[PDB]
């Protein structure tokens, strides 16, 4: 089985360049090509170019330059730079992909994807606020308690309920930035007899500023 | 520069229904390829060489076409089938993909299960206040809030909405509206309401709280 | 399936003329001829290695053709198929003539034109039927006929007692130019390999049995040859100009005593009909392997093969158009051209074990890189030492194949690297 | 660059023997020979179409070789290169001999072995130098020499006044025209001059396809309006030219007296095609070199062509054919390379089909037929060419193949690769 997996980072400042990697395994790195595709926000995917670990490479016309596909036979991976990045050229998660042959013409193996933000806003830690239900109890059948997390610019965040043990009735909502700061929210639904007793805690994680804070919800 | 332009853009079908998405093509090509991307994650090989099924792909699927008209179809729909399918070509240069066809599962219309929340303690103890409203498990996707409501007067700016894709275990949608302001405005007034005008009911389902 | 019936095929498909081979070779002496079996066996063994290795890395439907496909793509795969497919059944028509010409040559049942042509067509379908309903059954038949056909050759050694023959009674020429004229016989006497390779898919328990039969059959027919051509150029029918004229057969029953009633030609006729089915087997195999891919008409894949009859229908059409009509100029020469076709797959297979299996080497790389270099030169010389005329048309066939392909797979073809679009 | 100097090359690289061609063809009659120029011009025109079209869809470095690469992959590209690269300079050694053998044949400056062999080597590098420093300059030279060489042929028509000349060996009209093709089919090995000339040539995608059809239609007129303007009536009957090489025979039955200025320009029309072929030699070499196929040296800094490696070889194979005793085996090679040139011709056709099956029109059947003619054209040319020659062309493919699998072992990209 082919693996072909890449790296999570990273944020970029307009003008500067990025170097993304894709380490392949399960097959011989030098037998096939390595492709790159660029998929805008939940949109169409744009081919970028391939690279032969053996030697040379072909690159998509449109994106003339602005990127150089490289590789090292030794590490069995392949680098990939974005030259003159600009605020809008921001990924658009970048995927590495290998055909099933080669030559032509369909991708059988895809990388997990590398999200790339290119903004000049400063990296900021989040602010996790336990959401308190609901004003008055002895109320209905089951209770919905939330967990807010506002204020930050490094995109990837990881909200979790009870370290991933309470994964039912949980609805985590996509982040939104009102001004260079993503804010996110999440909910979890459990019987009225469950929450009062056990402790429902939301383990919010944010590695980009290395800030793991796991608040607990109490009335 | 070979355009794929596939339609429909977005579509929905009930379990057991026959689904059929097409894929036009700028100019004639030989072979078309289809991938199944679920929620932004890395695409999956599904239809290669126009009519070949991939490893795991179920018999329910099938592809066909030639020249400029290709199309992916499924006898009976399934919850899993829900995703975005991408047609792609390599018959010329460069290789290109389609706009994608967004397939959604159809379920019985359901009304929101609205909940409202107050600015948590450690938010007022830092100079801010945000009211959260969780409109959960509803269908269809189309829903509008009600511009909150403070002392009868409904605010306009400071409203931050974000939407769930579509739950995988019931096929419903969720919506999160959160109203952020200063510590001052939250103690200035005392009547907070967030309503929900979902077309399952012509009368807004509302939740309110007072300090 | 399994091993022992296949190892006999790999050798049987080589010795469809092992009993007659000696005399034709004795013309160019037979003393300094053994001083030529080395160059042959060495080069030929190198080929048996390549195929044995290439099949251990990939037990294919298959080729040959298969290996060629991977190595160079679809075009050369498709091409490798046609050439080899033709060489299989076009090479069969000459095997029935000589085959039956061993039964009705010693009795002599019947001999005349329209009489022998019917019993050949008859025995052809006799093997076309055994193949379309019994891959195991046909391998039984050959396994039986090849053992029978080996009775004489294996029985010939039995050496007592060689007598200094013509040693070097060939046409006046340097020892080098003398061995060169011996290769024109020996190089082509090992067109029996790759029998297991294409037999894969069937054969069962492959990846091991095939590579074993590939080396086994060769090393078996290699012993038979050098332990038969020697056990006769000393001392049974010497000197050289005694066998140089008359076809061997009854000449092995005088100088050590067998009498006759010669039971030799009775089995040496089955060792030519037993190799009949084997080749039709491969014919449908390479056809299927190709058919199962985008290359070559689908009908040849339909449990063995049903389109195994399309080969029979053709073998008969090209049996009549060579026997009844007097000339025959075309039917006559075509039968020899197909022999060179068989060398093209041999070539690419070598190029394959290099281009493809450059990883599974050991890396005993230089050792492998050298064996494949011998098998290469082997196939190259075989071609060179083969009267211009013949080769010219082999080339013209490639010429045709190419056009024939670009006119049938125009759009089905997958181009690397494609155009642009506008 | 631009068009007019290239259209002359595409034709010049065809007529390196247009002045002598007539007599060699008159042997097998010259009356029912024109009843054979049709089959030739039709088939040959079909080829000029293919290359003209294939080059309009892709102005390559390039081939030929290039088209072959795309069509079938790297192997057949690499192979297409070698065969054609060899046919370029190996075909050059016979052009200097005959070239100089037109200057020192009418004066006669000098004739002896070690004398002619030196002036050939001398004039070889004379064109090897013009190429390594002036792609425009060399195209000027040929453009000049080909116009000069055309003066006679274009001047021959001038028809007055033909006189009734099938005097070929007793054989059906069909078997009579077949023996005429052995001359005419090979007289159009001048195409694809613009195709490989692309990369240079400039303003391609248009100029190349134009020169490809232009040059052919030019040399097609010259042939049938020269072989006719002589098999009627200048040196008839047939058995008058059938023996002696034409040249001064065009100055008696209409023309002026001694001092033949014909051989003075018909010698430049053989040396002008010298540089053109060395040009292509380095071109196909570079195109290949620039890809993973063929030694890198054949592509270098200087904005033109390692063009000398061809010169060094042309000299080595000039000495090993003139001064030395043997001497025939290394003389047969000069004729084998001619068949090499037919392999690229083949694949190019297969390419315009396999690749450009979209840009057809779709006037598909019309294109699908033209390519079928050019196909049969190349096929017959091969068949009608004494076994011996072909046998070694095959053996060369044999070698090329092995030579490749032993040099690109791991550099090779296998479709489809193995497993684990």
């Amino acid at each position: 089985q082919v693996q072909l997996q890449q790296s999570g980072p990273e944020l970029v400042k307009p003008g500067a360049l990025v170097k993304i990697s894709c380490k392949a395994s399960g097959y011989t790195f030098t037998n096939y090509d390595i492709n790159w595709v660029k998929q805008r926000p939940g949109q169409g995917l744009e081919w970028i170019g391939w690279i032969y670990p053996g030697d040379g490479s072909t690159m998509y016309n449109e994106k003339f330059k602005g990127k150089a596909t490289l590789t090292a036979d030794k590490s069995s991976s392949t680098a990939y730079m974005q030259l003159s990045s600009l605020t809008s050229e921001n990924s658009s998660v970048y995927f590495c992909a290998r055909l099933d042959g080669n030559y032509g013409g369909w991708f059988a193996y895809w990388g997990q994807g590398t999200s790339v933000t290119v903004s000049s806003a400063k990296t900021t830690p989040p602010s996790v606020y336990p959401l308190a239900p609901v004003c008055g109890d002895t109320t209905g059948s089951s209770v919905t308690l939330g967990c807010l997390v506002k204020g930050y610019f490094p995109e990837p965040v990881t909200v979790t309920w009870n370290s991933g043990s309470l994964s039912s009735g949980v609805h985590t909502f996509p982040a939104v930035l009102q001004s260079d700061l993503y804010t996110l929210s999440s909910s979890v639904t459990v019987p009225s007899s469950t929450w009062p007793s056990e402790t429902v805690t939301c383990n919010v994680a944010h590695p980009a500023s290395s800030t793991k804070v796991d608040k607990k919800i109490v009335p | 520069e070979l355009v794929m332009t596939q339609s429909p853009a977005i579509m929905s079908a009930s379990p057991g229904e026959k689904v059929t998405m097409t894929c036009s093509a700028s100019s004639s090509v030989n072979y078309m390829h289809w991938y199944q991307q679920k929620s932004g994650t890395s695409p999956k090989r599904w239809i290669y060489d126009t009519s070949k099924l991939a490893s795991g792909v179920p018999a329910r699927f099938s592809g066909s076409g030639s020249g400029t008209s290709y199309s992916l179809t499924i006898s009976s729909m399934e919850a899993e089938d829900a995703a975005t399918y991408y047609c792609q070509q390599w018959s010329y240069n460069p290789p290109t993909f389609g706009g994608g066809t967004k397939l959604e599962i159809k379920r019985a219309d359901a009304a929101p299960t609205v909940s409202i929340f107050p600015p948590s303690s450690e938010q007022l103890t830092s100079g801010g206040a945000s009211v959260v409203c969780f409109l959960n498990n509803f269908y269809p996707k189309d829903i509008n809030v009600k511009w909150k409501k403070i002392d009868g007067s409904e605010r306009q700016n400071g409203v931050l909405n974000s939407w769930t894709d579509q739950d995988s275990k019931d096929s419903t949608y969720s919506m999160s509206s959160t109203l952020t302001l200063t510590k001052d405005e939250y103690e200035r007034h005392n009547s907070y309401t967030c309503e929900a005008t979902h077309k399952t009911s012509t009368s807004p389902i509302v939740k309110s709280f007072n300090r | 399936v399994g091993l022992i019936p296949v190892t006999l095929m790999v050798s049987g498909n080589i010795m469809g003329s092992g009993v007659f081979l000696l005399p034709a070779n004795l013309a160019a002496t037979g003393g300094i001829a053994i001083y030529g079996w080395l160059v042959t066996i060495i080069g030929a063994l190198a080929l048996s290695m390549v195929y044995a290795k290439m099949s251990s890395l990939d037990p294919s439907p298959g080729g040959s053709y298969a290996y060629a496909r991977r190595c160079f793509g679809p075009f050369l795969g498709y091409q490798t198929n046609v050439l080899y497919w033709l060489a299989c059944w076009i090479g069969n028509i000459a095997m029935v003539v000589i085959g039956v010409g061993y039964l009705s040559y010693f009795f002599p049942i019947l001999k005349d034109p329209l009489v022998l042509t019917l019993t050949c067509v008859a025995v052809l379908w006799i093997f076309v039927l055994l193949n379309i309903v019994g891959p195991k059954m046909i391998t039984r038949v050959q396994a039986v006929a090849t053992v029978l056909a080996l009775v004489p050759i294996v029985g010939i050694a039995v050496f007592g007692w060689f007598w200094f023959k013509g040693e070097w009674n060939v046409s006046g020429m340097n020892t080098f130019g003398a061995i060169q004229s011996t290769l024109n016989v020996t190089l082509w006497s090992f067109i029996g390999v790759e029998s297991a390779s294409v037999a894969a898919g069937v054969v069962k328990n492959p990846k091991r049995n095939v590579p074993i039969a590939t080396i086994g059959g060769v090393l078996i027919a290699a012993v038979c040859y050098v332990l038969s051509t020697t056990a006769i150029m000393g001392m049974i029918p010497n000197a050289a100009l005694r066998v140089s004229a008359s076809p061997f057969g009854d000449a092995a029953r005088m100088a050590l005593g067998d009498t006759a009633g010669a039971i030799v030609s009775f089995c040496a006729a089955a060792g030519c009909l037993g190799s009949l089915g084997g080749w039709t087997l491969l014919a449908g195999q390479t056809a299927k392997a190709a058919a199962d891919d985008g290359l070559f008409p689908p009908i040849f894949a339909r449990t063995p093969v049903a389109g195994l009859l399309i080969v029979g229908v053709l073998m008969t059409i090209f049996q009549f158009s060579s026997m009844s009509p007097n000339a025959a100029k075309e039917f006559g020469l075509v039968s020899s051209v197909s022999v060179i076709f068989t060398l093209v797959p041999y070539l690419y297979t070598c190029a394959a074990l290099l281009l493809l299996g450059h990883g599974h080497f050991g890396k005993a790389r230089p050792l492998y890189l050298l064996i494949t270099f011998v098998a290469f030169v082997y196939c190259i010389w075989a071609v060179i030492g083969s009267g211009a005329k013949e080769v010219m048309w082999s080339f013209v066939t490639l010429m045709v194949i190419t056009a024939l392909y670009a006119l049938n797979y125009n759009r089905i073809h997958k181009n690397p690297y494609p155009l642009d679009a506008p």
